[PDB]
DNA sequence: ATAGGAGGTATTGTGCTTATCGGTAGA
RNA sequence: AGGAGAGGUA
DNA sequence: TCTACCGATAAGCACAACTACCTCTCCTAT
């Protein structure tokens, strides 16, 4: 699966403060959520500005109004993208051994002024004492996706969180039982690279906050890895849980042996095979 | 450097947790060792070495397990020999190692070559950021004996085949120490069950 | 209805439940994240737009998907109400 | 139990230096039907 | 909306809803009618009912080897496999 | 003739991976800059005028001048001189089976039939892009294969006629063939096999298996079926139905839904339950199907104040509304609206086929 | 005339039948016919128009 | 993303730099002819997401999420639980303040942290 | 035994088994 | 007697 | 510095795309 949906439980401790609960579900909304660069500039444009220094200097003009929403600053946006520059830097096959990022408020572009209150970041290309960069289609169809592309805020592999509000949660909590109905975040993250997998990732993106999320209950959405992470039976418990879910949607009043029984029918050899013939035949083998 | 710092932090502690589980008589001052007292006693940098110790079991003192972190991510075949050559000088017959990145292949061939004279557990430290025994969703769990194994065996009249199975793979397994071979004991919140280890 | 004077009450009762419905769909599809500076106590001039509007939250729904979830969700909430005036415009001796 | 076809019928000029085709089913009351 | 796009960009998908003042007693505009119909050509098309039949018998050659022991226990036919040390039933009668 | 604007991958490095435009005709793959400056066109700003985009797009300037440049590289020098010819005709004749006609022949009936000049075709060309970067932009609508705007019913006078046409090429083959085995080593009625053609259509009568509209293989069903006698009602019904071939009974798309075209001319109503639900549509009361019309339109439009189409592709067009007879550009008007107001004026007093749909629109201005 | 979109109004119908002498609700008061008793429930009755299909018993006899 | 023809032959010209005359020149391949440019602009797109044409409509890109939803707060005018929770700037203060809209279809009131 | 050119077009949809395609790790 | 193709029932 | 397997990206290949059913028509080259 693509999608692999996971769900995060905020943590106890929150409760004593004043709406603890929704101004931390809130921060890591907002921390955890990818924002691309391009949904933030407005105009991008390159302007003939004439180690060395290379022509072609690219503006990128942003408004104010924008950043104050998003809680962003210049300074904020010009370190993320030399971060992410210098994080990976697999891509741009050229000459771009140096690349610095200039901040301006107020930059001497006489072509427009219909925004007065826009912030304009200034983007330079170095070279290595060579015009291998002197045009403008490469620079145009590599480095300006390239910039549009890289998410300031987040990481890329998390693709949306959304908050709900649940009643009947996958994972009880041990005590406490009185409160009825909590709050939780799901996360959707990208299956584009199967290399790593994507509760690896999550847990790395969530350092800084590890203390508000609550990693005894949170448990991933799917059935097939979650036995990889947290077991077998904790697979056959979500299962149990989905399947009795499916029950009660469909209208009909099932008693609990019965998915009890296809839970450990199914799970008989360590892991939940596929109803197809390949299942039984590596179940029977 | 600090969040390298607090990482490693919760590894030792997740670690720790995971030994005094598995039964290799855990100081209770290692486990209720806060952060602050962790980089108090840590000093100015830990350069991944300070984490190697030597526990021994709580009900024999012949047992031991050596704990190895290395010094640099991506390790091969030289460090591998270094290791074993160190664990045979040591007479240790089974040892921890947590690495950050993927074992070499050439390095995982020679882990199962020589896994039949000592049994190597390798540990990403991703997967040890997190606790899985102490999750709601995961039971209790309990590792029978070679006689338990036998009552369990003979009261129901089965062969060791005929059992629910368990991978090694399985994140359980490798938190307990399971080799193949053995029976556990699980308990539902009661009707309780028997994996066999396969 | 019991005469015709009861079957007009009714159907400008049903009449006044469906406009009812229909603007707390309306008033629902502003649940989103473009309009968290209309929906903040404060000052906005743009309070007559929202209301005047009226053609373009249908074709503002209908291109959603989740416009669409909320608004028939909200449509059945206000309409179980409607429902409800059948128990009091009908007769104890009604088949139905 | 037979088909209800008229024949078709076009003369065929040879150089070197009305023949029978087929026969296409006829629809009822037709531009050609008694 | 009904004619193609309502031209505010071009669109090209559309969600259909609307509301049905009169009833069935009173009588249904053709334009109500037509939008009836189209919300009931649901169930019309029967391709999706191939869905719990094949999933039915995918289901029951799984389980259908499974069987209770005249020890207590729950096994499978297929090497006396012990799929439940004892029934999770929650009682009356064992 | 297919204009396709996809990813270049011909002589395109990495770096290079831009939105181009291609046309393909005759299986050639041939630049549309270089089929563009072939008719009679040797200005930049001339083609860019042809193509009356009229708005400011990055995406759309970026793709033309990709096209540029790829056609540039392409050729070279060939704004200069007819090299743009020369290739075109080179491209022709690298195909498998090109065509026996030259070059400067095969671009008067293999390409825009309809217009007899060379450089109307051009126009045409230029009008074909101007819609595809519309529909790109967003500015105009895409065709919809549910609406019966775009479909077209046959019932016996194309359906019979592949049928005919195919057993007849059969039967020229068995008796060209005869002919070859008899001449080397008879009357003209031997010849020819009159059996052939109708067994043939026995077979088809009788099998239901009907020629595919585009596949010499793979013949349709489903076009022939059998009367009912249980009562008049179903006689009825039966002769009054409309059938839509699609490619797989699992899943279809929009077209088991009702659409809005459907008013006044099938049963949105009615319809049978099952695999072929929503696939077979009742007529309507009132529905009639046109037929091809003998007289000649073209010569009344002139009366009614249409101007003819410009020759020259240096004149641009202020205003005119264009106007398309059959898919074909036949001329101009002034005012849309007098135009098809005095259309209808004549319509209604039988000086025209009773059997003709007007359509004027000002979105496409044409 | 019953034309499916100019279907007279249900006041129409009712004046209609009340002034044939029935009732405007087009139920009328019946007695059972194995006791003699009056019903305390009027009932709908009404001459509609029923077609019979091909399927039939025997056909169906296996 | 601009272009302009020549007033020479009327044909497309390229940008292009020369580092002895430090200036932005335009000139064509088709004639021999270099003017000077204007405004040194060789590029200008406004930054737009309009990427997945003809699909956003069948597949929901949910390009406007919706306002979370809690029951914990209780409404002040009505007994009703449900209520719409988000983080907006006031007319002057700053920083981000939570906010509070009733559900109850029949209240309409909102009030802030 | 012979016969049945050649055309731009207008089913998916999941598993499985290749090849190939670079690609680092070890001596 | 076996097949292929259509319209159909629960 | 040159071997030595070793996971990824397309390209085909193989079943699966529902029960109980009931009628009619057409079919077996030349
Ligand atoms: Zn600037
Ligand atoms: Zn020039
Ligand atoms: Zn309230």
């Amino acid at each position: 699966q693509r999608e692999q949906t996971m769900s995060l439980y905020l943590s106890e401790y929150l409760s004593k403060k004043k709406h603890g609960f929704e101004y931390g579900s809130l921060e890591i909304k907002n921390h955890l959520e990818k924002l691309s660069f391009s949904e933030i500039v407005s105009t991008s444009m390159i302007i003939f500005s004439p180690v060395p220094l290379s022509p072609w200097v690219c503006h990128f003009h942003i408004s104010e109004k924008v950043l104050k929403r998003k809680q962003l600053s210049a300074e904020s946006v010009v370190s993320s993208l030399n971060e992410q520059y210098k994080s990976r830097n697999r891509e741009l096959k050229l000459d771009i051994v140096d690349l610095d990022i200039q901040n301006t408020n107020h930059c001497s572009s006489d072509d427009q002024a219909m925004k007065d209150d826009n912030v304009c970041i200034t983007v330079t290309v170095v070279e290595a004492s060579k015009h291998s960069v002197l045009e403008l289609d490469a620079i145009r169809l590599v480095l300006i996706p390239f910039l549009l592309d890289s998410p300031v805020k987040g990481d890329q592999g998390i693709k949306k969180v959304n908050i709900l509000w649940t009643d009947r949660p996958k994972a009880p909590k041990r005590n406490g039982n009185h409160l009825a109905g909590e709050l939780y975040l799901k996360v959707t993250m990208y299956g584009d690279r199967g290399k790593r997998n994507c509760w690896t990732a999550l847990l790395e993106t969530c350092l800084p906050i590890m203390d508000m999320i609550d990693w005894g209950r949170s448990h991933p959405d799917n059935i097939r890895q979650c036995c990889s992470v947290y077991g077998i039976d904790a697979g056959r418990s979500i299962f149990v849980a989905n399947l009795e879910s499916a029950v009660s949607d469909t209208g009909k009043e099932i008693l609990r042996e019965h998915l009890l029984l296809v839970a450990d029918s199914l799970s008989v050899t360590g892991e939940f095979v596929a109803l197809n013939a390949k299942g039984w035949s590596k179940q029977r083998q | 450097t600090e969040e390298e710092l607090k990482r490693l932090y919760r590894i030792q502690k997740t670690l720790m947790q995971m030994l005094r589980d598995r039964g290799y008589f855990i100081a209770d001052s290692e486990l209720t060792m806060t952060k602050q007292q962790f980089i108090r006693k840590h000093g100015d940098n830990m350069k991944r070495e300070d984490l190697v110790t030597l526990k021994a079991k709580r009900n024999d003192n012949s047992d031991q397990l050596y704990i190895f972190f290395p010094d640099e991510a991506k390790v091969g075949v030289k460090t591998m020999k270094m290791y074993t050559n160190r664990m045979k000088s040591e007479n240790v017959f089974r040892a921890i190692l947590v690495v950050q990145q993927n074992l070499t292949p050439f390095a995982r061939t020679c882990i199962s070559e020589i896994s039949s004279k000592f049994h190597l557990e390798v540990f990403q430290e991703a997967e040890m950021l997190v606790n899985i025994k102490e999750h709601v969703l995961v039971p209790e769990h309990q590792v029978l004996t070679t006689e338990e194994k036998k009552t369990l065996l003979e009261r129901y009249t089965v062969k060791e085949t005929q059992l629910p199975r368990i991978q090694v793979t399985d994140p359980i397994a490798r938190y307990f120490g399971l080799k193949r071979g053995q029976v556990v004991k699980i308990i539902r919140p009661r009707y309780v069950t028997y994996r066999y280890v396969v | 209805s019991s005469d015709l004077q009861s079957r007009k009450n009714l159907t400008e009762e049903i009449s006044y439940g469906l406009r009812e419905a229909e603007q707390v769909c309306n008033k629902q599809q502003l649940m989103v994240e473009s309009w968290r500076d209309f929906l903040a106590v404060n000052g906005e001039d743009k309070e007559e737009d929202s209301v005047s509007d009226l053609a373009r939250f249908c074709y503002e729904r209908q291109k959603s998907a989740t416009l669409s979830e909320l608004a028939v969700s909200a449509f059945k909430d206000a309409y179980r109400d409607v429902q409800a005036l059948a128990y009091r415009y009908g007769d104890q001796s009604n088949s139905f | 139990n037979m088909t209800y076809s008229a024949r078709i019928k076009v003369n065929v000029q040879v150089e070197v230096f009305d023949i029978l085709i087929g026969s296409i089913p006829v629809m009822v009351k037709s531009i050609l039907c008694k | 909306p009904l004619r193609g796009a309502k031209g505010k960009t071009t669109t090209e998908s559309y969600v259909p809803y609307g509301v049905i003042e009169n009833s069935f007693l009173t009588g249904l505009n053709p334009l109500e009618s037509f939008v009836h119909s189209v919300t009931s050509r649901d169930s019309s098309f029967s391709g999706n009912a191939d869905l719990p039949g094949t999933l039915s018998r995918r289901l029951m050659f799984f389980m259908r080897d499974i069987y209770a022991a005249y020890d207590g226990t729950v096994r499978n036919s297929f090497g006396n496999q012990l799929v439940q040390f004892t029934y999770e039933t929650d009682g009356p009668v064992e | 003739f297919i204009v396709r604007l996809s990813e270049n991958e011909k002589a395109e490095d990495y770096k290079r991976r831009e939105k181009v435009l291609t046309v393909y005709f005759l299986s050639t793959e041939i630049p549309v800059w270089l089929l563009f400056f072939a008719l009679g066109v040797s200005s930049d700003k001339e083609a860019m005028d042809l193509i009356a985009f009229d708005g400011d797009d990055a995406s759309i300037t970026n793709s033309l001048i990709a096209s540029i440049h790829v056609a540039d590289a392409v050729c070279e020098a060939f704004r200069c001189g007819n090299n743009a010819l020369t290739y075109v005709e080179q491209q022709i004749k690298s195909t498998k089976f090109p065509p026996a006609e030259s070059v400067d022949e095969c671009l008067h009936l293999y390409l825009f039939p309809g217009l007899q000049s060379l450089k109307k075709k051009a126009r045409f060309l230029g009008y074909m892009v101007k819609c595809l970067l519309n529909s790109y932009a967003g500015k105009r609508k895409c065709e919809n294969r549910d609406s019966f705007r775009n479909k077209r019913i046959e019932l016996a006078g194309e359906l019979l006629e592949r049928e005919i046409r195919v057993h007849l090429a059969h039967a020229r083959r068995k008796m060209t063939r005869a002919m070859q085995k008899h001449l080397s080593g008879k009357p003209i009625e031997h010849y020819l096999d009159a059996s052939v053609i109708t067994n043939g259509l026995s077979r088809a009568f009788s099998t239901g298996a009907w020629s595919h509209p585009f596949r010499k293989m793979e013949r349709v069903s489903g076009v022939v079926a059998n009367l009912g006698r249980a009562n008049p009602l179903q006689t009825l019904i039966d002769l009054r139905r409309t059938r839509q071939q699609v490619l797989y009974t699992g899943k279809v798309g929009d077209a088991r839904y009702p659409h809005p075209s459907h008013w006044g001319r099938v049963c949105f109503l009615s319809t049978p339950d099952g695999e072929n639900c929503g696939l077979v549509k009742n007529m309507s009361l009132l529905g009639l199907v046109s037929t091809q019309s003998l007289e000649s339109v073209v010569e009344k439009l002139f009366a009614c104040g249409m101007e003819e189409l410009m020759d020259d592709t240096c004149t641009p067009l202020f205003g005119k509304h264009k106007v398309l007879l059959n898919g074909d550009w036949v001329g101009l008007c002034a005012d849309s609206e007098s135009f098809v107001a005095e259309l209808k004026s004549r319509r209604r007093q039988s000086e025209l086929p009773r059997e003709m749909e007007i359509k004027r629109d000002k979105d496409d201005n044409e | 005339h019953a034309t499916p979109f100019s279907t007279p109004g249900v006041t129409e119908i009712t004046e209609q039948l009340h002034r044939a002498g029935f009732s405007r609700w087009g139920n009328e008061r019946v007695y059972n016919g194995r006791s003699g008793e009056m019903m305390r429930s009027m009932i709908f009755m009404g001459p509609t128009f029923y077609q019979r299909l091909v399927h039939m018993s025997e056909d169906k006899v296996k | 993303s601009t272009m302009k023809f020549c007033r020479e032959c009327n044909n497309i010209l390229y940008p292009k730099e020369d580092k002895e005359q430090k200036i932005l020149l335009y000139a064509c391949r088709n004639c021999d002819h270099q003017e000077v440019a204007d405004n040194s602009c060789v590029y200008r797109n406004e930054v737009h997401h309009s990427v997945s044409e003809r699909t956003q409509i069948l597949t929901d890109v949910a390009s406007d999420p919706t306002l979370p939803r809690t029951k914990a707060v209780r409404c002040s005018k009505c007994q009703h639980r449900e209520a719409v929770f988000f983080q907006a700037t006031a007319r002057g203060e700053e920083g981000m303040t939570l906010f509070f809209v009733c559900c109850n279809p029949n209240c309409g009131h909102r009030w802030r942290e």
